[PDB]
Order: structure tokens, then C-alpha cells, then sequence
């Protein structure tokens, strides 16, 4: 709803709350100088 | 979306639809950024150039989908509009400066595995991220081409932020601090870029510190389609935060 | 091309 979005926001059902990762999102991440 | 790919299911799951109710058409894309709103932008309502001027009684807003034009039972959810508030500063007459609205539905919608809020950028986050070279990613079911076809399921593309100054040599349009763009490089060989149906939909990141995605554009404008030596320009929704809290605070959330 | 939509929608 707000500031840094929601409180369970950016977190999807299927994907980060079950700890799987889309096919493309390692794409983004090495962008940022290789992510987390 | 051009030079894009088939989404996963779940993939976006605060990807929003707009829809004329009659006729019925794609309008423009949206996203869920509570279980109340709908961020989107200004352009998608209201362009008086061309004769638009959208009502919150002339519009539907579709939560879930995959499929562009199933009806997809049991699956999305279909909601009314109780208020659409433009930026009082949406600077239509010349370049789209501050191209955003929210949309408050009529009732609340219920979460579920398709059906998910983003979060919006705080001011370090977008401190951290919004650098040239990093990547985001912009969802939509508009064109897949300048001129073409149309696809069958929600599509998907990332696209690399682009340095302030390649931006202001690309166009004659003059650029702000309210918008943001992102592109290959024509020496880059690689493609991509939103088109016509996908405006007003999420150009997203995701956090490496904690791992959620934030929205930090809105698909704005562009000249014609991947183009080369041309650039998506997005709205900067980070700069434009406080307006988005008032807005809500000042009437629901 | 879209397909009907429910009528309590509309
Ligand atoms: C050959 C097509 O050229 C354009 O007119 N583009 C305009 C540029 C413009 C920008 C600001 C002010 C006036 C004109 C545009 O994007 N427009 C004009 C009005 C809304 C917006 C648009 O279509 N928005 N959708 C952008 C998706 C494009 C993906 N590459
Ligand atoms: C859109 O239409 C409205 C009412 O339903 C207005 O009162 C308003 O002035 C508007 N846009 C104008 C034409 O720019």
C-alpha cells in the first residue's frame, strides 16, 4: 500500500515464498554486479 | 511487448489489466500495489489530443490473468472502480511530465498464488538500484511488433536502465527528473522494448538486500517500437512517492 | 477477439 510497497509485498506465491526462481530473474541479478 | 517471451504462470502476479467494458478492449496495463490499489499511468485515462478522457464507470480492472483474452474462470478476479486520481501536475500538453494515477477499487481483493502486491521503492532502494546498466523487467499484452501481431498469454522482457545523457540525445521530447529510460544500445545486439497496449504497466526490480521486487517505473511513452537508437521512457515512481502516500492516506489505502 | 466476460461485471 505504501513505503516500500506492502509488508508480505514483492514476494511471490509460487516463486521466492517457496524458494524457486523464474527462468530469466538470475538475468537481473548479475546485472546488478552479480546479486545476493 | 517486442523481442520478448511467454511469462510463467505466477510470474507477476500484480500484473493488472485494464479493460473497456464496451467495447470491450485492452486499454492499457496496471499494477496491484494493495488490496484496494492500482497504480497506472495518467496517459491511460486521460489524453485530450486524442479525444480520451476515461471514467471509473467505463472501465474494469482484471486481477490474475495469463491468457490475454480467456476469460479465465476461477482464476482472476474482476473489479469496479470507486475513485481514479491523475497527478494534479500531469503535463499532458507537452511531454507526459508526471504520468501516473491511482485507481482505488470499489472492494478489496482477495489474495491468492496468481494475485499478489509489488512493493514501492523506498528512498534507498532506489538509491541502490536505479543505476545505468542495471537491469529491469516490463510485463504486458500489448503488440509484439510497431506494425504487425498480438499475443496469446502475458509476455515478458528485462531491459538494461540507460545513462541520463544517451536518453536526452535520442529524442527531440524534452526529459525530467520524473522519468527514467531504458533500452539496448544498438550495438548492443539485444532487443526489446513495451509497445503499443503495454503503457501503463510495471517496469520492476528485484532487491538483492531482501529479495522482493519493487516497482520502479511505469511504462510512459516511446517513439514507435524498438527502434534503434530509440528508448522506452518510464515514469520515476520513486520521485514521485509522496504524492502516491498522500493520495492514499488522504483517502483509504 | 476478447472472450464474454461474466454479466455481473458489466
Ligand atoms: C511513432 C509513434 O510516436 C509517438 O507519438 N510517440 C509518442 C511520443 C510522445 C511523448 C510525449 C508526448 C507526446 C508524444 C508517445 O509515446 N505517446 C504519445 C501519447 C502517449 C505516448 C504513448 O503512446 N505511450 N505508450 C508508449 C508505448 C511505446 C513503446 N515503445
Ligand atoms: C474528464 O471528464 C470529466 C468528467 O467525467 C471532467 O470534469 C474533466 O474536465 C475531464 N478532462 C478534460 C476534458 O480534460
Amino acid at each position: 500500500t505504501f513505503g516500500s510497497g506492502e509488508a508480505d509485498c514483492g514476494l511471490r506465491p509460487l516463486f521466492e515464498k517457496k524458494s524457486l526462481e523464474d527462468k530469466t530473474e538470475r538475468e537481473l541479478l548479475e546485472s546488478y554486479i552479480d546479486g545476493r | 511487448i517486442v523481442e520478448g517471451s511467454d511469462a510463467e504462470i505466477g510470474m507477476s502476479p500484480w500484473q493488472v489489466m485494464l479493460f473497456r467494458k464496451s467495447p470491450q478492449e485492452l486499454l492499457c496495463g496496471a499494477s496491484l500495489i494493495s488490496d484496494r490499489w492500482v497504480l497506472t499511468a495518467a496517459h491511460c485515462l486521460l489524453y485530450p489530443p486524442w479525444d480520451k478522457n476515461f471514467t471509473e464507470n467505463d472501465l474494469l480492472v482484471r486481477i490474475g490473468k495469463h491468457s490475454r483474452t480467456r476469460y479465465e474462470r476461477n482464476i482472476e478476479k474482476i473489479s469496479m472502480l470507486e475513485k481514479i486520481y491523475i497527478h494534479p501536475r500531469y503535463n499532458w500538453r507537452e511531454n507526459l511530465d508526471r504520468d501516473i494515477a491511482l485507481m482505488k477499487l470499489k472492494k478489496p481483493v482477495a489474495f491468492s498464488d496468481y494475485i499478489h502486491p509489488v512493493c514501492l521503492p523506498d528512498r534507498e532502494t532506489a538509491a541502490s538500484l536505479l543505476q545505468a546498466g542495471y537491469k529491469g523487467r516490463v510485463t504486458g499484452w500489448g503488440n509484439l511488433k510497431e506494425t504487425w501481431g498480438q499475443p496469446s498469454v502475458l509476455q515478458v522482457v528485462n531491459l538494461p536502465i540507460v545513462e541520463r545523457p544517451v536518453c536526452k540525445d535520442s529524442t527531440r521530447i524534452r526529459i525530467t527528473d520524473n522519468m527514467f529510460c531504458a533500452g539496448y544500445k544498438p550495438d548492443e545486439g539485444k532487443r526489446g522494448d513495451a509497445c503499443e497496449g503495454d503503457s501503463g504497466g510495471p517496469f520492476v526490480m528485484k532487491s538483492p538486500f531482501n529479495n522482493r521486487w519493487y516497482q520502479m517505473g511505469i511504462v510512459s511513452w516511446g517513439e514507435g517500437c524498438d527502434r534503434d537508437g530509440k528508448y522506452g521512457f518510464y515514469t520515476h515512481v520513486f520521485r514521485l512517492k509522496k504524492w502516491i502516500q498522500k493520495v492514499i492516506d488522504q483517502f483509504g489505502e | 477477439d476478447f472472450e464474454e466476460i461474466p454479466e455481473e461485471y458489466l
